[PDB]
DNA sequence: CGTCCGAAGAGATTCAGAG
DNA sequence: CTCTGAATCTCTTCCTCGTGTGGTCAGGACG
RNA sequence: GCAGAGGUUCUAGCUACACCCUCUAUAAAAAACUAAGGACCACACGA
């Protein structure tokens, strides 16, 4: 065939190469592979599995249960048993499945989160079946997405697996603090439909006695879902020294927000589920559900939390429709100004007032000048040409149409990705990158030019090929990060080392990019902190710097806080505990012993995939 | 007029802008190729011929022995396509080539010969396509995909920004052939004109010039302009022309004449040019310090002693002026340098070239080509001949001669393929010019720059690789070889041609194995442009230019129809009206625009020629007499959008589907959807699997009916007529009396083809789509071939879609279907299977097929007839036992396990010696029976219809009616006719009839003995029992549904239908998608689609509540003509009263299930047209409804959106993706899980998953899983007792690919071990 | 029945400018 | 005249897993 | 049950990952049972 044949220098080298292909990495046994399936009705600590997948995976446990039962004397005629899938042989494999982890593995494990254990339930069907909150950990779609199965097999493996790859022990991502199984697309939307308000509603004035009389009022219908309603809740806090006080008063607020008081543990405030509740604001709640109650009740609330999700977004029926999004009655003028603009200065250019360059500035300008005056006029007829009562003359409301619903939410899309669709598309670039001189006028809810889809298809190959070689290079990039490290874990637990780095909140001309307040965050200082008043003990040297701390440090107004970097460590062969901090994964000092290199490697090279290619000084404020 | 088929069920097309050309055949682009290679070429060129001519010489080394190629005919093909197919064998002619062997007198080379040998041999075996355009290779269906590649030529690159690291421009030019050696002319980074040959080590490019006879006066004569400097008593007076000065600096003051024209620090304006030029200035003096920058062109002696005193192309100094001063060289030639832009490049190389005579530079040549020995005058001389001046070595096609005379501005389009001194010297002017700054480089992404080369032009390149590697042992051959001795047949042999061509057409870079799974899915791999390939950029070495989509796309590939992945870009597809140009370059249909008409003849326009015109939008309105209701109409000049006045307009689009492939083109509302949506519904339409019965969208766009037409799915109709009888494998048309020829007409018969295993295991299920007595005009389509619908491509099944959340069962994509759907099998696909049994030879005896099996129960061997075959019918299960093998001392072929299914049919073949058992000699029975009862069936149905023939002839002129009946209908010659034109067609016909009924026995009994014969298999092997399982996979949980606009998931549970949201009429909706996907992924044609999808449904559920009650046809009439007519108006314009008043019952009965809407491409339904559509039923004009929650029972708020959109079934079934896998075989690393497949295997716990259990605290689960559970042998074998002893403990041990690690990098030679 | 014939960067390697 | 910096040349990859196919030293006759 | 053979079945069955009994040079009263091989290159596709 006319080809290189392999020397015994190829096979030691290259990804096809013994190490990369059969030492690194390698194939195993007790594994399989399906589509995956949404499944709602499972809780995050357990996942489904079909039948015949736990009857292949599980068939030495099978054997010798049989063995161990006496069903079957020998493993060859246990074998034949599990071949003819005999009825005793599911029950059997019931109590295999009892408390045995599976590691459920997505392909592109970019990652620590993108492999997982959960606890398999028997389902009839062929399709894995993933927990819908921690598919965003995944990064796991259902279009057909694969991903593998492994079975642990010893007690240690099993054991540890239980212990620390389950996805009730994985909440927070290792890149940063923030929570990894938020409610991310469906239930995030059904969250903001509930807790939204009308200022006509249903059963709106009167006052309830609490939760439960919201519910009992929504499902016998003759009250909205969102109405602003006084509501009477026994609110609790945990100020005193562990204990959990509680506080009844008559907080103004609709019913949906009530409806949810039910499901959040007893420590939170209502404070968090008063708001409109985005996508931010669930991750806040989860985020401060984590910090004040802990690990199982976070697990709890976000398994209730993401079934009224659900359930209540299926109750919302926030379809999608034509009607649903808006053209802005003054496109047509915006479209005419700028047509009338972009003509006046060709005629300019014609004359020769203005050359090539200063034109091209020109039109460019003024038509991202119509762009945005264009997408102004959207976000205007989309959340405020809404107009409703409240049983007088007139009033104006947030909207509640669906795709603003769906969108403002942070449910699914972005500011670009809804101004495609009612406003102008904007000025699409050619392959090189100069933009084209006449943007793409028409949106996606009208037609589009043959041209004007020619330079989206531009665009779409453009990014598309863009995404193909940078998902390779971003591999590359976490190979490379991932080999300069895996020599570093946590060897010891201090070092007594006074060195550091001084973290100051980073300024680039603009505002504060990033407070301290989360800069500082989870990392064991160096040296004392100190607020205005000199020579005092804010913070002691050595001590590790959780929410608590870091809310003092804003409220006392300090502005450069020196901690001990894992850089300044003088470990050998490894760092310290408190040189390195939180773990960011579990809210407390890291584990002597866990390995942080390939953590860090893996932190920074998942995002790989979603980064891109390519006078005067005024004061802002007063001080 | 319609169609009578269209008048069964007439399309509702939108779209204003009337269509002016008709759409091409889609597959023009592989039978017109093929057509061109496989044709007589009288004129020899295009085709076999060119390829025997090009290679026809034979000329004998000092033996006067010559052979020359005379005609050819290829034979007959052995097998047809449907028994090759089955056979497994190619479909082949056979190359029947005439050859003419003559032999001359030795020393009389103008004498005559002395024998003339002709005969005919048998050289090559050419695959022919079908009439479907795809070849026929291995029992399997394979198309070769046409290759756009760069077209020979020259172009200049320019490698811009990184070369040099400092913003220095670089400039090179590439002389690339169709075949023969690359030629590159770079520059280096201070300037000077390097060569770059087959892209070795780079040389001075003067070399060339000293290869090509040349000497340096020459060089200087051709590239630079010759400046004549004369001696004169005032200080060797200077000639200077006035053109010359323009651009130049102060050099010097210029006064001429006694006058001053320019002086010191003046810069020679054009008005001082124009003054002077009115003076007409010649002699100029200058100062002699000028002279000191300049540079001598040609050499000089003195005219006493004759010795150098100063040779060519170095710098003057005050010496040289001197002694040519002395020596008396009156005339003087000087360069011009001009730095500005006529700066000196060829003089900064002839500094660095030491070569000075042209052996010397063919010495070079050939060192720096063949390195290591040392070169010869002779030898230098022949490889340079051979490596540009032979024709055999090296050859420009007349493409490449094209683009070379296009590129440097020639006159003359054709020419010699051979390059020669005035094309070399030509280009290296073109590269100088370049370099200067007049004349721009190329685009190699230009579609002007890349031609196609299609099935046939790659079939006769490897046609002529075969013809020369059979004349290269033909030549040596004949020079030992002795005249009269021997046949011209000895010294050519079809083996090394028919391997060439079976290699190229079975395993190449780009003989694609045909997905043969949708109509769609073969109309568009026929149609695919793939830069991959033999003579192409390969994926890595593919740049990211060339992958991304330029300007020149529009028209001739599509934009929107490209596969993702490791290739974007890279197998683009081509655009719908697109058509290749006879050079190999894409064309586009363009409608000429007259003074101010839009003129309806249509001119296609290649790539290069388009930015010369400026090309109008296909969506400008015209006034119906062409002119542009617009006096500004956008337009595209250079690529370019810009509005411009109707009279600059000098072409326009032919119609508003241009720019999209078939692929993308049968999307609804693609002006509505994202690109990166609408690629991904292009994509995905390409692998839906056919449902059972598949059925019409209810929107769609219209060229559905054309790419069922023009694809092989169906049974089209070839001559029109009536069907005489109709069966569910055959259809019989007796084609009309003035459609059909006076002799050897008859009538039609086509055999459809019944269930047939495809490529992507589908069913290739042909059903009729007429009845008995149903005229057929021409052209017409009869059977309803795979995913096809009364000749509309049905990929999918259209069904209700309802756009909300539904209990997070379609959380983020994932589709919720409803048991409504399982219920009426409407995704229901039969899967084809081909289990292949083998029955090799195998030592101490061979192995039999019989039915005695040891160690099995009787059960198994059930199914099993008393042969050991599986009886036919059977309804086998997984782990089933199919045909009984056992080994010499139990290898029998068993179902896969989980797999189902009934055997179709159990085809058995045998190599001939071996006896056959039972079941061969019965399945070999029943084969010539069923072809003998064929071959009945048609004799008894052509002579009906050939005495159908007869009497009606014979009803005038001697008509007898009762004579007739009373001798039997097998002599009819003894009646009496007038001796008329009638008798002697009646004679003819007799005679034809004689004649076939000689050939008939003869026919039937080849067929006997193919079917008899023992068919050819691979060395050593018995028998091969092939055994067909229909699989009739049901939708599942799991399997992946996509629609037409990029919408794809996995269908999450089976929902209950009491469970699904229901309307106020009670109906549910069949599936309930996900809002969500819509507004990121702005696939907003779905929206579209569903709404159209609901007002079609809506048009149709009115016309069954009409229909279901008895009412009069003439309320069907009239609210289908306004169903039809819709408001604005559209090209459709259909009349109801034209019809018969009982076709317009059955045209309602077929809109029953819903009203057919088509949707064009980039002018479908405005929001205007789908709210009257649904204001015309009784469904609301917003276009979604209230819904009632299935289990709740009460309304959702919100009223949310449904519709009946057309959503298919991809074929990536949840079935196939099962994998789970305990213990099994494993490999030579001993790696456990055998790189898993349908062979049982693990999932790779890739490098990416290692690291991630090492971000965990795990080293027990991943040490298990890196060591325990792949390789270790022993620790595997103590891992599986005790798990089966219950105690799940790790006996770590060490990998065995470590061990081969060890042992590896121990064979190189480098100890590494280990300490204890 | 056996037996002998693009592209992107890093580093080594020339290679060169200036006293 | 011997290194300095700089141009030139050569090496070394350039994601990570799946699922369907198809093609692959090819000794060959003689003691 | 660890080195071999025999037994009622079905050529052969001694733990070969492997299923019952006997003993250290001898073959049968006895039902559930049996098999331990398998690469690379290209294409297309999915995420
Ligand atoms: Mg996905």
């Amino acid at each position: 065939n006319k080809r290189p044949l392999k020397s015994l220098a190829d096979m030691i080298k290259g990804k096809q190469g013994r190490f990369r292909q059969n030492l690194l990495g390698k194939r195993v046994d007790y594994s399989g592979r399906s589509v995956i399936t949404v499944g709602p009705y499972l809780r995050l600590h357990q996942c489904g599995l079909p039948k015949k997948m736990a009857l292949e995976l599980f068939k030495p446990f099978i054997y010798g249960k049989l063995e161990l039962r006496g069903l079957a004397t020998t493993i060859k005629a246990a074998k034949k048993m599990v071949e003819r899938e005999e009825a005793v042989v599911w029950d059997i494999l019931d109590e295999v499945i009892r408390e045995h982890p599976v590691l459920l593995n997505r392909a592109p494990t970019l990652h620590r989160l993108g492999i997982q254990a959960f606890e398999p339930v028997l389902i009839e069907g062929k399709a894995i079946q993933l927990h819908p909150l921690v598919c965003a950990a995944y990064n796991a779609d259902f279009d057909g997405d694969q991903m593998a199965v492994h079975v642990p097999l010893t007690l240690e493996a099993q054991l540890e697996a239980r212990a620390l790859m389950m996805s009730t022990n994985n909440i927070l991502s290792p890149a940063n603090g923030e929570p990894i199984i938020v409610p991310s697309q469906d239930v995030v939307l059904g969250l903001y439909y509930m807790t939204r308000d009308c200022v006509n509603a249903k059963g709106e004035g009167m006052v309830l006695t609490g939760p439960k009389e919201a519910e009992r009022l929504y499902r016998s219908g003759l009250a909205s879902l969102h109405a602003r309603v006084k509501v009477r809740i026994t609110e609790y806090e945990k100020d005193a020294n562990g204990e959990l006080v509680a506080k009844t008063s008559l907080k103004d607020t609709t019913v949906g927000r009530a409806i949810l008081w039910m499901i959040v543990p007893k420590g939170l405030p209502y404070s968090i589920v008063n708001q409109a509740l985005g996508k931010k604001a669930i991750s806040k709640m989860l985020n401060t559900c984590y910090r004040i109650l802990g690990l199982k009740p976070t697990v709890i609330f976000a398994d209730q939390i993401m079934y009224t999700g659900f359930a209540y977004a299926a109750r919302s029926g926030a379809s999608v429709g034509i009607d649903d999004m808006v053209i802005p009655e003054k496109k047509h003028e915006i479209i005419s100004e700028a047509e009338a603009e972009v003509a006046e200065i060709q005629e300019q250019f014609q004359s020769g007032l203005v050359t090539a360059g200063e034109r091209y500035n020109k039109v460019i300008d003024i038509w991202a000048a119509a762009n945005d005056r264009v997408s102004k006029a959207m976000m205007d007829n989309l959340q405020t040409e809404t107009v409703i009562n409240r049983d007088g003359q007139e009033e104006k409301q947030v909207s509640f149409n669906s795709i603003y619903m769906m969108a403002d939410s942070g449910a699914r899309g972005s500011a670009a990705q809804i101004r495609q669709l009612a406003g102008m598309r904007g000025l699409m670039a050619k392959p090189d990158g100069s933009i084209i001189e006449t943007p793409i006028t028409a949106n996606f809810r009208e037609g589009l030019n043959v041209l004007q889809y020619f330079i989206s298809t531009h665009g779409a190959r453009k990014g598309l090929a863009d995404t193909a070689l940078k998902t390779a290079n971003s591999g590359y990039l976490t190979r490379r990060l991932v080999d300069v490290a895996q020599d570093l874990v946590v060897t010891e637990d201090d070092c007594g080392t006074h060195e550091g780095i001084m973290m100051t909140p980073v300024i680039e001309g603009g505002d504060v990019k990033e407070p301290l307040r989360d800069r500082v965050l989870g990392r064991v200082t160096a040296e004392d902190v100190l607020k205005p008043g000199t020579a005092d003990i804010l913070v002691p040297r050595n001590t590790l710097l959780h929410e608590q701390w870091c809310d003092l440090l804003e409220e006392n107004s300090v502005d450069a806080v020196k901690v001990r970097s894992v850089v300044s460590c003088d470990t050998d062969f490894g760092v310290c505990a408190h040189c390195y901090g939180r773990d960011l994964a579990r809210g407390h000092i890291i584990n002597k012993g866990e390995a942080i290199g390939v953590i860090a490697a893996q932190s920074i090279g998942e995002p790989g995939t979603q980064l891109t290619m390519r006078s005067s000084i005024q004061v802002k404020n007063k001080g | 007029v319609y169609s009578y088929t269209e008048k069964k069920r007439i399309r509702k097309d939108f779209g204003k802008r009337p269509q002016v050309l008709d759409v091409p055949y889609l597959l023009s682009i592989q039978l017109d190729s093929f057509q061109k290679f496989i044709e007589q070429d009288p004129e020899g060129q295009y085709g076999l011929e060119a390829a025997f001519r090009s290679v026809f010489p034979i000329q004998s080394y000092s033996g006067n022995s010559e052979l020359q190629y005379v005609s050819y005919r290829l034979g007959e093909p052995v097998f047809d396509v449907q028994e090759c197919q089955i056979r497994g064998v190619t479909y082949s002619a056979p190359l029947r080539v005439k050859l003419r062997l003559v032999i001359y007198e030795r020393e009389a080379p103008e004498g005559t010969v002395k024998d003339i040998k002709e005969q005919e041999v048998y050289m090559g075996e050419i695959p022919l396509m079908t009439d479907n355009g795809t070849f026929v290779i291995n029992g399997t269906e394979r198309v070769i995909v046409s290759q756009l590649h760069r077209s020979p030529g020259v172009f200049f690159d320019s490698d811009k920004g990184k070369t040099h690291s400092s913003g220095k421009v670089l400039y090179n030019a590439r002389i690339i052939p169709y075949r023969g050696s690359w030629l590159d002319f770079e520059f280096d980074p201070k300037d000077n004109l390097f060569v770059r040959i087959d892209r070795r080590r780079k040389l001075p490019a003067t070399i060339i010039l000293r290869a090509l006879n040349y000497t340096t006066e020459q060089i200087l004569d051709l590239f630079f302009e010759k400046v004549i400097f004369e001696i004169r008593d005032n200080k060797l007076q200077m000639e200077l022309v006035p053109e010359r000065l323009r651009g130049e600096t102060a050099s010097f003051d210029i006064e001429a004449n006694g006058k001053v024209y320019v002086e010191k620090g003046r810069r020679i304006t054009a008005r001082h040019i124009r003054q002077l030029e009115k003076d007409d200035v010649k002699l100029i003096e200058v100062p002699v310090e000028y002279i000191a920058g300049k540079v001598v062109a040609k050499d000089y002696i003195d005219e006493s002693t004759g010795e150098l005193i100063c040779a060519a192309n170095m710098e003057l100094s005050l010496d040289l002026l001197a002694k040519l001063s002395q020596s008396g060289h009156k005339r003087i030639e000087t360069l011009f340098t001009n730095d500005l832009d006529h700066g000196p490049y060829i003089s900064e190389t002839l500094r660095v070239d030491p070569t000075n005579d042209r052996l010397s530079a063919l010495v070079e040549i050939y060192r720096m080509m063949r390195p290591g020995e040392p070169p010869t005058r002779e030898a230098a001389e022949s490889l340079f001949e051979n490596l540009f001046f032979s024709e055999d070595r090296y050859d420009l096609s007349a493409v490449g001669r094209m683009k070379f005379n296009r590129s440097l501005l020639r006159e003359e389009i054709e020419g010699s393929g051979i390059l020669s001194k005035d094309d070399i010297i030509d280009v290296m002017k073109k590269l100088i010019d370049i370099r200067n700054g007049k004349g721009e480089v190329d685009d190699i992404d230009h579609l002007g720059n890349r031609r196609i080369r299609s099935v046939g032009e790659m079939a006769e390149n490897q046609f002529r690789v075969g013809l020369v590697r059979v004349e290269r042992a033909v030549k040596e051959r004949l020079s030992l070889g002795d005249l009269d001795t021997l046949m011209p047949q000895d010294m050519i042999n079809a083996k090394p041609i028919s391997a060439a061509v079976k290699e190229f057409f079975g395993s190449s870079q780009l003989s694609q194995f045909m997905d043969q799974n949708n109509p769609l899915s073969e109309i568009t791999h026929k149609r695919r442009i793939s830069a991959l390939g033999p003579g192409g950029l390969t994926r890595e070495r593919a740049g990211f230019e060339v992958r991304d989509v330029h300007p020149t796309h529009y028209g001739r590939v599509c934009p929107i129809e490209t596969p993702e992945g490791p290739n974007i870009g890279l197998i683009n597809s081509l655009s719908v009206y697109a058509q290749t140009n006879e050079y190999g370059f894409l064309e586009t249909p363009y409608r000429k625009v007259t003074d101010g008409v839009v003129t309806d003849e249509i001119h296609y326009l290649s790539a290069i020629e388009e930015g010369n015109y400026v090309i109008a939008q296909a969506n400008s309105n015209l006034d119906e007499e062409g002119h542009f209701v617009e006096d500004l109409v956008t337009c595209r000049s250079k690529g370019e959008s810009s509005l411009f006045s109707r009279d600059q307009v000098d072409y326009m689009d032919v119609s508003t589907q241009q720019v999209v492939s078939v692929g993308a083109s049968l999307i609804p509302f693609l002006e509505h959807d994202d690109a990166n949506r609408a690629l991904m519904g292009a994509n995905m339409q390409r692998q839906a699997v056919p449902t059972l019965r598949a059925d019409k969208p209810l929107v769609g766009t219209g060229m559905e009916r054309a790419v069922a037409v023009d694809s092989g799915v169906t049974a089209v109709a070839k001559r029109g007529g009536v069907v005489q009888y109709v069966d569910a494998s055959r259809i019989v048309i007796k084609v009309n009396e003035d459609e059909m020829y006076p002799g050897e007409a008859g009538i039609d018969i086509y055999n459809l083809t019944k269930y047939t295993r495809s490529n992507q295991n589908t069913c290739i299920n042909q059903m009729p789509c007429v009845s008995l007595g149903e005229p057929v005009e021409r052209g017409d389509v009869l059977a309803d071939g795979p995913s096809t619908d009364l000749g509309e491509l049905a990929l999918g099944q259209n069904m209700r879609v309802a756009f909300m959340p539904w209990n997070g069962y379609n959380f983020e994509d994932s589709i919720l279907v409803s048991e409504r759907v399982v219920q009426e099998d409407r995704f229901t696909t039969i899967h084809i299977q081909e289990l292949a049994c083998v029955s090799r030879d195998t030592k101490l005896g061979p192995e039999e097929i019989t039915a005695d099996i040891p160690n099995v129960g009787e059960a198994a061997l059930s199914k099993l007839d008393e042969s050991g075959i599986v009886y036919i019918g059977a309804e086998v299960t997984g782990g089933d036992i199919l045909v009984g093998k056992v080994t010499p001392k139990d290898s029998s072929l068993r179902v896969p396990n989980g797999v189902s299914g009934t055997v179709i049919d159990v085809q058995v073949f045998t190599r001939d010696g071996v006896e056959k058992d039972k079941r061969a000699l019965e399945i070999e029975e029943m084969q010539l029976k069923q072809a003998k009862k064929d071959l009945s069936e048609e004799l008894q149905i052509l002579e009906a219809g050939l005495f159908s023939r007869i009497r009606a002839v014979l009803v005038a002129g001697g008509v007898e009616a009762e004579k007739l009946d009373k001798l039997p209908r097998d002599r009819w010659l003894e009646l009496g006719l007038t001796d008329e034109e009638k008798q002697n067609q009646l004679e003819q016909l007799a005679e034809q009839y004689d004649e076939l009924k000689h050939e008939f026995e003869k026919k039937l009994e080849a067929k006997r003995r193919k079917i008899t014969q023992g068919d050819d298999l691979a060395p050593g092997v018995l028998k091969i029992v092939k055994v067909y399982l229909a699989v009739k996979r049901r939708i599942q949980p799991g399997d992946k549904m996509a629609g037409r606009h990029g919408n794809k998931g996995v269908i999450s549970k089976i929902n209950p239908i009491e469970d699904m949201p229901y309307d106020e009429n009670g109906t549910p909706v069949d599936i309930v998608l996900n809002p969500l996907g819509v507004p990121s992924r702005m696939n907003i044609g779905q929206i579209l689609e569903t709404h159209l999808g609901m007002a079609a449904k809506g048009i149709g559920d009115k016309i069954n509540a009409m229909l279901k009650q008895q009412q009069e046809v003439a309320k069907l009439r009239e609210f289908i003509q306004r169903a039809y007519d819709l408001g604005a108006d559209v090209r459709q314009k259909v009349d109801l009263s034209t019809f018969s008043d009982e076709e317009v019952m059955r045209l309602a009965e077929n809109l029953r299930k819903g009203m057919p809407i088509a949707t064009p491409v980039f002018d479908g339904a405005k929001e205007a047209e789908i709210k009257e559509l649904l204001k015309l039923g009784d469904l609301p004009t917003s276009g979604q409804i209230r819904l009632y929650d299935g289990r709740t029972g009460e309304q959702f708020e919100r009223p949310v959106t449904v519709g009946y959109m057309y959503m298919l079934k991809l074929n990536h079934l949840v079935d196939d993706k099962m994998h789970a896998r305990s213990t099994g075989s494993y490999s030579l690393v001993t790696q456990q899980p055998l790189g898993g497949k349908a062979q049982f295997g693990g999932q790779r716990f890739g490098e990416m998953e290692v690291w991630a259990l090492e971000a965990y605290g795990a080293a027990y689960t991943l040490q298990e899983m890196l060591t325990v559970k792949s390789d270790d042998v022993n620790g595997r074998t103590k891992m599986y007792k005790n798990i089966v002893d219950g105690n799940h403990q790790m006996e770590p041990g060490m990998p065995e690919s470590f061990n081969v690690l060890l042992k590896e990098i121990r064979s190189l030679g480098i100890n590494i071990e280990l300490e204890d």
